[PDB]
């Protein structure tokens, strides 16, 4: 499923950083992440926010994502030939 | 020969089950840790693959033997008596 993610904050840019550091941005307070990229990654992310003058503001608290397994079928039987 | 059987794998704590029509896992049969097979007419193979934590052990093969089939049982020719 797509991981998506998002603030309130008002800025110019927005920094997101992924739990193994890698270090992205957007021009918009949303941000998406495709299953097949490198940020796809369960743990704690956080965000700093880029005011007009090239400030940045302190790191938010971090928001901990959890991206879970497929479970198997479990195959159903069912109970033979019914009269 | 003609009736149903069933397989039964060991017991691994914390396991999954997979059973496989044929060598090299290429299709899946069933999930459960003792299935049953319908219909068996003669000898046939299952594939075990037990998997923990993700990692699979050596396939284990097992074999069905199917009895033979029985002679039909010998009467005389039509007879006949008199009161």
């Amino acid at each position: 499923a797509d991981l998506v993610m998002s603030t309130s904050a008002v800025g110019n840019s927005y920094i997101w950083r992924a739990p193994n550091g890698a270090d992205t941005t957007t021009a918009s307070s949303t941000l998406t992440i495709v299953p097949t990229s490198s940020l796809y990654q369960s743990g704690n992310w956080t965000l700093s926010v880029v005011n007009a003058a090239g400030c940045v503001s302190p790191a938010s608290i971090a928001s901990a994502v959890e991206i879970n397994s497929i479970p198997s079928t479990a195959s159903a039987g069912n109970n033979g030939p019914v009269c | 020969t003609g009736t149903d059987a069933s397989l039964s794998a060991g017991t691994v704590s914390g396991a999954s089950y997979a059973w496989y029509t044929d060598a090299g896992t290429s299709n899946q049969f069933s999930t459960l840790q003792n299935p049953t097979v319908n219909n068996l007419t003669n000898d046939s193979t299952f594939y075990l693959l037990v998997t923990v934590n993700g990692c699979p052990s050596a396939l284990d093969s097992t074999t069905v033997v199917v009895y033979p089939l029985t002679p039909s049982p010998s009467l005389p020719a039509d007879f006949a008596v008199c009161e």
